[PDB]
C-alpha cells in the first residue's frame, strides 16, 4: 500500500519502475500488481492519460495466467481502469468478445462487474447499452463463462437493478435453463460401502438461486409467478445449501402474493413432506445427524411460515416434541 | 511389524483421489484382521499422519487470502 501511494507522487519516475519490475520477477509481481491497483484509484486521471496504453498492454499480456489470484488481480485492475475514458475502451471490450478466448472473455466480463456502483455514475447510459450483449449472448457456450456471467448479473441486480430492468425478459429463459440439473457433470468415486458424490456444476446452480432470490427486490411486478415457481418446486429436492436457500425463499414469499402460494401449497409441500419423512442413514457420524436435524428444523420453520388440509396432521410420538423447539 | 511394508502404500491410496475396487478393500480388511489376531502400530500410524500433515503444511504456507480458502476446503474434505 505504501509503494502504491508513493507511486502517485511522481508517476513518470515510479510507474515505469514498477511496470518493468512486475515482468522482471515472477515471484513478486503478485504483490506489485496490488500496488498498481492503488495508482488507478489514487492517481490523477489527467496525469494518468499518457500512461494508459502500457498498463492496458501489460494487463492483457498478464490476463492469461495459471494462477487464479493473479487472474483476479488483473481482472480487478482492468475493471478499475475501464472507468477512465469509457468512450475509448468500451468498443475495444465489445470487440474482444467476438473472437476472444474463454479466459479472456471471463476476465473482461469480470472487469466490468466492478464498474457498477450504488451511486450515480457518468457511465450510466454507456453501461446500460453495453451490458445487453454481455448478458444475453454469452451464456450458451462455456461453463466458467456462464458462472461469471451469472455472478455479474447477480451483482448488478443487487447494486443497480435498473440496468437489467428493460432486458429482464430477454434473459429469463437462459436463467431458467441454467437452473436445471445436469447429470453429465456429476462424478462419483466408490471404494467400499461408503459413497461420495462430487458435482462440478453445483456452483452455477447456487449463483442462479441467489440471483433469483435477489431479484425479488423491485422486479416481482414484471416477472411472472407461475413460470417462476415451477423451477423452485423442482429445486426443492436439491443440495443442502440450495435446500435452505429455497426454504428461506418460501418463507419470504409468505407475505408476497399469498394467493399464488396458496393455489399450489399442495405440490409445494409434497416434496417438503417427503424430505421431512426421511431417516438418517444407519451407522453414520454425528455430523450427518446434525445436518439432517438442521434440515428438518428449517423445513418445519418454512411450513410454519407458509401456514400463517392436505394431511397436515401428522404429529407422531417423536415429532410432537420438535415444534416447541422451533417456535 | 513383519508385514509393515504390506499395506504401507495402501495408507496413501485412500488419500489419493484414485478409484479402487472392492476386492482391494476386502484384501486390506483381511490383512488388518490377520494382523490384529501390539500398540506400536498406533504410534506408527500417528507418526505417519503427522508427517503427512507437515508435508501438506510445507506446501500450504505461501498462499494469501482469497486463494487458500478453497484449497483448505478441499484438503479438509479429503482428510
Amino acid at each position: 500500500y505504501a509503494l502504491g501511494s508513493i507511486s502517485v507522487g511522481n508517476l513518470p519516475e515510479y510507474l515505469p519502475f514498477v511496470l518493468q519490475e512486475i515482468t522482471s520477477q515472477p515471484k513478486r509481481q503478485y504483490l506489485l500488481l496490488h500496488s498498481l491497483k492503488e495508482i488507478i484509484s489514487s492517481a490523477s486521471v489527467v496525469g494518468l492519460k499518457p500512461y494508459v496504453e502500457n498498463i492496458w498492454a501489460l494487463l492483457l499480456k498478464h490476463c492469461e495466467c495459471a494462477e487464479e489470484g493473479t487472474r483476479n488481480v488483473v481482472a480487478e485492475c482492468l475493471g478499475k481502469l475501464t472507468l477512465i475514458d469509457p468512450e475509448t475502451l468500451l468498443p475495444r471490450l465489445k470487440g474482444y468478445l467476438i473472437s476472444g478466448s474463454s479466459y479472456a472473455r471471463s476476465s473482461v466480463v469480470t472487469a466490468v462487474k466492478f464498474t457498477i456502483s450504488d451511486h450515480p455514475q457518468p457511465i450510466d447510459p454507456l453501461l446500460k447499452n453495453c451490458i445487453g450483449d454481455f448478458l444475453k449472448t454469452l451464456e450458451d457456450p462455456d461453463l466458467n463463462v456462464r458462472r461469471v456471467a451469472l455472478v455479474t448479473f447477480n451483482s448488478a441486480a443487487h447494486n443497480k437493478p435498473s440496468l437489467i430492468r428493460d432486458l429482464l425478459d430477454t434473459v429469463l429463459p437462459h436463467l431458467y435453463n441454467e437452473t436445471k440439473v445436469r447429470k453429465e457433470l456429476i462424478r462419483e468415486v466408490e471404494m467400499g460401502p461408503f459413497k461420495h458424490t462430487v458435482d462440478d456444476g453445483l456452483d452455477i446452480r447456487k449463483a442462479a438461486f441467489e440471483c433469483m432470490y435477489t431479484l425479488l427486490d423491485s422486479c416481482l411486478d414484471r416477472l411472472d409467478i407461475f413460470e417462476f415457481l415451477n423451477h423452485v418446486e423442482d429445486g426443492l429436492k436439491d443440495h443442502y445449501d440450495i435446500k435452505m436457500l429455497t426454504f428461506l425463499m418460501l418463507v419470504r414469499l409468505s407475505t408476497l402474493c399469498p394467493s399464488a402460494v396458496l393455489q399450489r401449497l399442495d405440490r409445494l409441500v409434497e416434496p417438503l413432506r417427503a424430505t421431512c419423512t426421511t431417516k438418517v442413514k444407519a451407522n453414520s457420524v454425528k455430523q450427518e445427524f446434525e445436518k439432517q436435524d438442521e434440515l428438518k428444523r428449517s423445513a418445519m420453520r418454512a411450513v410454519a411460515a407458509l401456514l400463517t388440509s392436505p394431511l397436515m396432521s401428522e404429529f407422531q410420538s417423536q415429532i410432537s416434541s420438535n415444534p416447541e423447539l422451533a417456535a | 511389524d513383519q508385514i509393515w511394508d504390506d499395506l504401507r502404500a495402501g495408507i496413501q491410496q485412500v488419500y489419493t483421489r484414485q478409484s479402487m475396487a472392492k476386492s482391494r478393500y476386502m484384501e486390506l480388511y483381511t490383512h488388518v484382521y490377520n494382523y490384529c489376531t501390539g500398540l506400536e502400530l498406533y504410534k506408527r500410524l500417528k507418526e505417519f499422519l503427522k508427517n503427512y500433515l507437515t508435508n501438506l503444511l510445507k506446501d500450504g504456507e505461501d498462499l494469501m487470502d482469497e486463494s487458500v480458502l478453497k484449497f483448505y476446503t478441499q484438503q479438509w474434505e479429503d482428510y
